[PDB]
């Protein structure tokens, strides 16, 4: 294990493991992206190239499912999606190796997230930027990664985000397509959870409440040891809250809701079991949770590092 | 500020900082979870024993009406056996661990787990459900072979210190004061029966006295005589019981023993006082097991009313804790904290959902081998997918009626990167009957082995899918390249196809040695058109002109042969052979099929052919500018092979 340093010179935007969680991607504002792959032997990230894959700072970054190849999707303040297939055949330690499919310039406003679509909802990706503009991108063929077409546009935020509205703002998917496709966006202290109806335009189908605070993360966990779905909020205020939706449309309900890091929970993160939350928050500890007998999640790890 | 990432992975999280000179990130585990082969290999011991178990020892009614009277020895047998056989396994990978360093902590937590079955062993997998008193010699042998593994008391070390002590009394030996009764009468407590005759043994007790007039001795003898005997059966057993264990004090009392005041004095009076009193027996109980045995076995003495008796006595004074159910979590609590935690809730206590668990029963192993095995897949240890779809199977867990849309979500969610992990994804698509998602991952594959650079494996995970369309798309990518030279590309290709399904040619397929698929191999149907062109190939090295012309024009001719390789294979083979061609007569017939073709597909525009075009030229020229410049040079030379053949 032990502490290795990424290499980066600006700071780190993004952890994202890949789907069969075989590589690391990290993004900073130093406009690369770094893309190592697991040495399993020194339980450490080797760093297999990097390359700038954008001509500005770089902030969200995400991997889609090596189901269809490695695609990588990266937000930059640049206006544009740049979509990248790694060729192992092409040169590593060059940045030769991620050929770019295509150059979204569907985004009008300067991108602040842009996050892949789970493998069993198809190959499809959201985009939010700096004009307040939900952006549902659909491929046209999951083979055909050098063109997505803008299906539908919501207008999200009442204010648009601005020097001072600016915060964590996060695009998470249903994992589950025996629950009628939907996206749950939180943006300031309200999350809409936005579904596709029969029409082919995105409307509002459920509001999410007792969100008292800003959600800085929202995580929609694969719905596995039941077939209901559970979405995790961490929020600022220490609050974890765990809401479970059911399907009979949706309805809302309550599973458990505790805080204890009492600062502010600035990541949620479900594991791909769907059975472990861990969230981190202010005051610098790692709380590990695991439901209980009692069907609730409860803290049974604490983990303390640096600031 | 700290942020952290939880992945699928299960032994390798991620924890970073977001701020400036703090770029150092730490990788972080989950503790508890190993994915050593010492920890796959315990689950694979545990895997076959589990499966085995059935539906027995979640404790069911065991019948013995008509139906079915051989179902209760099925189901005390095979748990009992189950639990010798855990054990077994359990030694193993304990065995393992301490013996590597680091492990050391380990070592310990392992000793406490032997503990808790240690005291589930004696009461029903000894006993073997039956009565408290049933088994006494498999009950002794067990718990003192137990003690010795489970707990570190070696029947050397503990009894050396305490020998040790001798002083602070009377400057006289162990055996003359107390600190050997004290002892003595412990291990019969905690019934170590064999430790204690060897104890005396090892004292020096037997030289130091050599007298006695012991009168009990020969009273005991000659009761259990007569009492074992029955002279016809009588009833005498349980009273002259009672009575034999009570007495026995007084009658040493009064027996002449030659020896000092130290030793008669405090053996007369402990051993009555302890064995007399109730209180006595707890008040020298200092673990739970003492008291538990002591009062069945020692005070009123057979299987009778021991019960009221031992409830009661516990009940008056408490006694320390061991290990057991809610006793290792009274321990743990004062203690840390990451323990405690996890450790609370999970006895059957303020709860609805362990009450719901064994009223049904009447499966926790089988989940937690269901819940275990499948955590290890999403990490990519590949050892306990075999173990997961094998439980499933017999001893069957899930419904194949409701269970199957979060079953679906698993196979697609699991790293997959072994043969293992692909077996099991297939395996489970058999038995749940769900084909259409076995068909899935052989295209899901074709798409990662496209990325990958295999054109070779992707096209035989397409193939097996069985659609026409897909297995075309790859052979004209291919049949396209090759036509630049006038062999078929690379070789493996090439021989493949023209050794055929008997074993013609002696070329090695693919960059491996085997002759073994040169005698398989016989491009056909689909693979056809493809075949045909590398066979006409085979022919210009075998000098034909004839037949060489004949396979190329009927590749030309097939409708379902892309337009835009029109101009492609003419202007590389037709166009410079123009001479050999030239020599050979052609009738009207050939002339003007060749020139149908020509008058619908040739293209002089087109993206294909544009491309292709501009390829040629940079090769080797045929035309300057414009494809069909062609036609017009064309038709000369055909005007001339039409006037030798009418002539």
């Amino acid at each position: 294990m032990q502490p290795f340093d990424s290499g980066h010179d600006d700071l780190v935007h993004d952890v994202v493991y890949d789907f069969y969680g075989r590589h690391v991607a990290t993004c900073s504002s130093d406009q690369h992206i770094k893309v190592f792959k697991l040495d399993k032997d020194t339980s450490n990230w080797e760093l297999s190239d990097s390359w700038r894959a954008h001509d500005s700072s770089i902030v969200a970054i995400d991997w889609a499912s090596p189901e269809y190849g490695r695609i990588i999707a990266s937000a930059s303040y640049d206006k544009t999606v740049k979509l990248w297939e790694e060729d192992p055949d092409q040169e590593e330690c060059s940045g030769r190796r991620w050929n770019k499919l295509c150059t979204l310039n569907d985004s009008k406003g300067s991108l602040y997230s842009v996050k892949f679509a789970p493998a069993h909802l198809g190959l499809k990706l959201a985009c939010l930027g700096n004009d307040g503009i939900l952006r549902l991108y659909d491929a046209l063929e999951p083979s055909d990664l050098r063109s997505w077409t803008l299906t539908s546009e919501m207008k999200v935020l009442s204010i648009p985000p601005a020097n001072h509205l600016q915060s964590d703002f996060c695009l998470s998917w249903c994992p589950s397509r025996f629950s009628p496709e939907k996206l749950a966006v939180s943006a300031l202290e309200q999350a809409i959870i936005y579904q596709r109806g029969k029409d082919g335009k995105l409307h509002v189908a459920a509001k999410l409440p007792g969100h008292k605070s800003l959600i800085r993360s929202i995580s929609w966990a694969p719905s596995i040891g039941r077939w209901y779905q559970l979405i995790a909020t961490g929020c600022k205020d220490g609050r974890i809250r765990i809401f479970k939706i059911t399907e009979k449309n949706l309805q809302v309900e309550l599973l458990s809701e505790h805080d204890d890091h009492n600062g502010e929970v600035w990541s949620v993160s479900w594991n791909l079991t769907g059975t472990i939350l861990s969230s981190a928050g202010d005051d610098g500890k790692v709380r590990l949770w695991k439901a209980t007998y009692s069907n609730e999640f409860k803290c049974m790890s604490v983990i303390t590092a640096q600031q | 500020p700290l942020k952290f990432k939880l992945g699928p992975l299960s032994y390798q999280n991620m924890a970073f900082i977001t701020a400036k000179d703090k770029y150092k990130l730490y990788p972080v585990r989950i503790p508890r979870l190993d994915t050593s082969k010492e920890f796959s290999a315990y689950v694979s011991g545990l895997f076959e024993i589990y499966r085995d178990l059935g539906d027995d020892r979640v404790f069911n009614v065991p019948t013995i009406g008509v139906v079915n009277s051989n179902f209760a020895k099925e189901h005390n047998a095979t748990v009992n056996l189950a639990m010798e056989a855990i054990l077994n396994e359990l030694e193993v990978f304990i065995g393992r661990v301490k013996d590597q360093d680091g492990r050391v902590n380990r070592f310990y937590e392992l000793e406490e787990s032997l503990t808790v079955l240690n005291c589930l062993r004696t009461m029903y997998f000894i006993l073997d459900g039956q009565d408290v008193e049933e088994n006494r010699s498999e009950f002794i042998e067990s718990l003192l072979n137990w003690i010795n593994r489970s707990d570190g008391e070696p029947d050397e070390e503990y009894i050396e210190q305490v020998f040790s002590v001798k002083d602070s009394t009377a400057g006289k030996k162990v055996f003359e004061t107390q600190y050997f009764w004290k002892l003595l009468n412990q291990l019969v407590l905690r019934g170590l029966l064999s430790q204690a005759i060897g104890c005396i043994e090892r004292s020096d007790l037997l030289p130091y006295l050599s007298d006695t007039c012991a009168v009990s001795f020969d009273a005991v003898s000659d009761s259990i005589e007569l009492l074992k005997q029955y002279p016809k059966d009588s009833s005498s057993t349980f009273r002259e019981w009672k009575n034999l264990v009570l007495k026995l004090s007084q009658a040493f009392g009064s027996s002449a023993t030659d020896i000092s005041g130290e030793l008669r004095d405090y053996i007369e009076d402990f051993l009555l006082v302890i064995g007399g009193n109730q209180r006595k027996i707890l008040q020298y109980s200092r673990t739970w097991y003492e008291s538990f045995c002591g009062f069945l076995l020692y005070y009123i003495p057979s299987l009778e009313l021991s019960a009221e008796y031992l409830q009661m006595s516990l009940e008056a004074n408490v006694v320390d804790i061991t290990n057991d159910w809610e006793q290792p979590c009274v321990d743990i609590i004062s203690g840390k904290i990451h323990s405690i935690l996890p450790v609370m809730e999970s006895l059957d206590s303020c709860t609805a959902a362990f009450t719901a668990m064994i009223c049904e029963a009447k499966g926790m192993a089988s989940y937690m081998l269901n819940s275990f095995a499948f955590e290890l897949c999403s990490l990519g240890d590949k050892e306990l997918w075999p173990v997961a779809i094998g439980l499933i199977a017999l001893s069957a867990t899930g419904t194949r009626s409701a269970k199957k849309m979060v079953i679906a979500e698993l196979l697609p969610h699991y790293p997959f990167v072994t043969n293992d992990d692909i077996e099991w994804m297939l395996s489970i698509c058999v038995e749940w009957r769900l084909p259409e998602i076995a068909k899935e991952i052989y295209t899901t594959l074709g798409n990662q082995m496209l990325s990958a650079h295999n054109i070779i494996e992707s096209i035989a995970n397409f193939s097996r899918a069985g659609k026409y369309e897909l297995v075309k798309s790859y052979s004209w990518l291919l049949f396209e390249a090759s036509c630049m030279e006038g062999q078929k590309l690379d070789d493996p290709v090439l021989n493949a196809i023209v050794s055929k399904n008997s074993p013609a040619e002696d070329d090695v397929i693919i960059p491996q040695d085997i002759l073994d698929c040169v005698v398989t191999n016989s491009m056909r149907q689909t693979l056809a058109p493809y075949a045909v062109l590398s066979q006409f190939y085979e022919l210009r090295d075998r000098e034909d002109w004839g037949q060489a012309l004949r396979l190329l024009l009927l590749l030309i001719e097939f409708p379902y042969l892309p337009k835009h390789y029109l101009v492609l294979l003419v202007a590389k083979f037709l166009y410079p052979i123009f001479l050999l061609d030239d020599k050979k007569l052609m009738d009207e017939d050939s002339v003007a099929t060749v020139i149908e073709v020509i008058e619908t597909k040739w293209d002089d525009a087109d993206e294909k052919s544009s491309n292709l075009y501009e390829t040629i030229i940079e090769a080797d020229k045929s035309l300057p500018s414009s494809m069909a410049t062609l036609l017009k040079n064309l038709r000369k030379k055909l005007n001339f092979k039409l006037c030798q053949a009418f002539m």
